[PDB]
């Protein structure tokens, strides 16, 4: 299989450097470039540099040319780009991107690094579980929900069953408010499933290394 | 440096019709534009390169063309999974310059969310907060407004909004709203409702529960 596999997600401090990796797996011999791109806030993108024998060798956007340094292991086809200087704007998700030269295109790139910059501290989040308001239910579906509040930093994943409870679920994206974000998520089964059927909120936290299960439960008086 | 202006920056199409992004440059750049596809969370997706060449594996409906600073991508029938954004770029000279992006929604009849509230769990009490939950699920259009009351009384501090993207199997979207209160001042209090208002009703939809009642 032909890819491109980049490093975990990332939290550093304002005014340190962090180094992030993408691996070429498959690819044919003597083709080897990478190409680096930043995307802001799932937005705009803009590129960062490149290596590449075919377009000059190792060069840099003026932007990025003090801050960015551009590297690789040719014996794994492992590119490295190091930031330091790093501010709050420097905040996003980097790409790599690998040409290829037939016309050419970036017909490959990796799955995207988030690098978050901020001196705030990591914080697992907590996890409740939404049941509907007490009291016996009125109509043929239900909506349950998850709330995963007070967590630092991005990301979280969250599943449904663990995974296998898919349809009818709505997950929301975070929203951070004081150094802290909340997500939340909803599903909806026929009243004949819940609470006959078991249904249970996962949740993981990587920046604390947190796995978290919720049972959804009918409420008390 | 080669600058790059892209329209729309968004735009609602309905199924089966020809959408049409256009994209121009700073420069004659000797047709070293490609168009890309980008779904939610996902990476960039080359769609066409060299300004009209196409690819395995991309469906016949998309087509490029333009040469000098104007080029336009072209989807001749829009289907479901072309719901995304979209992004020229040139690449005559690096730095290479990607368009500001367009936003591509599916037109749909309009819906009336479907309204849940949630009182907070008692896990949350116990540690001392309390936030009240509302799902408003699967409306059209995007436009909607939360109000929350507390004793029938509007409340506005302590509320966190959240909007999914536009529903990629039926084009509604959701959005879902929480009141976080301290757990003694939601205990100072009997009736907690959240009340939509959407272009499907002259009147808001409205769910409520008392913080007693079963
Ligand atoms: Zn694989
Ligand atoms: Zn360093
Ligand atoms: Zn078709
Ligand atoms: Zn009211
Ligand atoms: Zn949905
Ligand atoms: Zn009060």
């Amino acid at each position: 299989e032909i890819q491109l596999q980049q490093s975990g997600p990332e939290l550093v401090k304002p005014g340190a450097s962090v180094k992030v990796s993408c691996k070429a797996s498959g690819f044919p011999f003597s083709t080897y470039n990478i190409y680096w791109v930043i995307q802001s806030h799932g937005k705009s993108l803009e590129w960062i540099g490149y290596i590449d024998p075919y377009n000059g060798g190792t060069s840099y956007n003026q932007k990025f040319r003090g801050k960015a340094t551009l590297t690789v292991d040719k014996s794994s086809s492992t590119a490295y780009m190091h930031l330091n200087s790093l501010t709050s704007e420097d905040s996003a998700v980097y790409y790599c991107a690998r040409r290829w030269y037939t016309g050419d295109w970036f017909a490959y790139w990796g799955q995207g690094t988030l690098v978050t910059v901020s001196a705030a501290k990591t914080t697992a989040p907590s996890v409740y579980p939404l049941a509907p308001v007490c009291g016996d239910t009125t109509g043929s579906s239900v909506t349950l929900g998850c709330l995963v509040k007070g967590y630092f930093p991005e990301p979280v994943t969250l599943t449904w069953n663990s995974g296998s409870l898919s349809s009818g679920v709505h997950t929301f994206p975070a929203v951070l408010q004081s150094d802290l974000y909340t997500l939340s998520s909803s599903v909806t089964v026929t009243s004949s499933t819940w609470p006959s059927q078991s249904i249970t909120c996962n949740v993981a936290h990587p920046a604390s290394s947190t796995k978290v299960d919720k049972k959804i439960e009918p409420r008390g008086p | 440096d080669i600058k790059m202006t892209q329209s729309p920056s968004s735009m609602y199409v309905s199924l089966g019709e020809r959408v049409t992004i256009t994209c121009k440059a700073s420069q004659d750049i000797n047709r070293y534009l490609s168009w890309f596809q980008q779904k939610p969370g996902k990476s960039p997706k080359t769609l066409i390169y060299r300004a009209n060449r196409m690819l395995d594996g991309v469906p016949s409906r998309f087509s490029g063309s333009g040469s000098g600073q104007d080029y336009s991508l072209t989807i001749s029938s829009l289907e479901y999974e072309d719901m995304g954004n979209y992004y020229c770029l040139q690449y005559d000279e690096f730095p290479f310059t990607f368009g500001s992006g367009t936003k591509l929604e599916i037109k749909r009849a309009d819906a009336a969310p479907t309204v849940s509230i949630f009182p907070p769990s008692s896990e949350q009490l116990t540690s001392g907060g309390a936030s009240v939950v509302c799902f408003l699920n699967n409306f059209y259009p995007k436009d909607i407004n939360v109000k929350w009351k507390i004793d029938g009384s509007e409340r506005q501090n302590g509320v966190l909004n959240s909007w999914t993207d536009q529903d990629s199997k039926d084009s509604t979207y959701s959005m879902s709203s929480t009141l976080t209160l301290t757990k003694d001042e939601y205990e100072r209090h009997n009736s907690y409702t959240c009340e939509a208002t959407h272009k499907t009703s002259t009147s808001p939809i409205v769910k409520s529960f008392n913080r007693n009642e079963c």
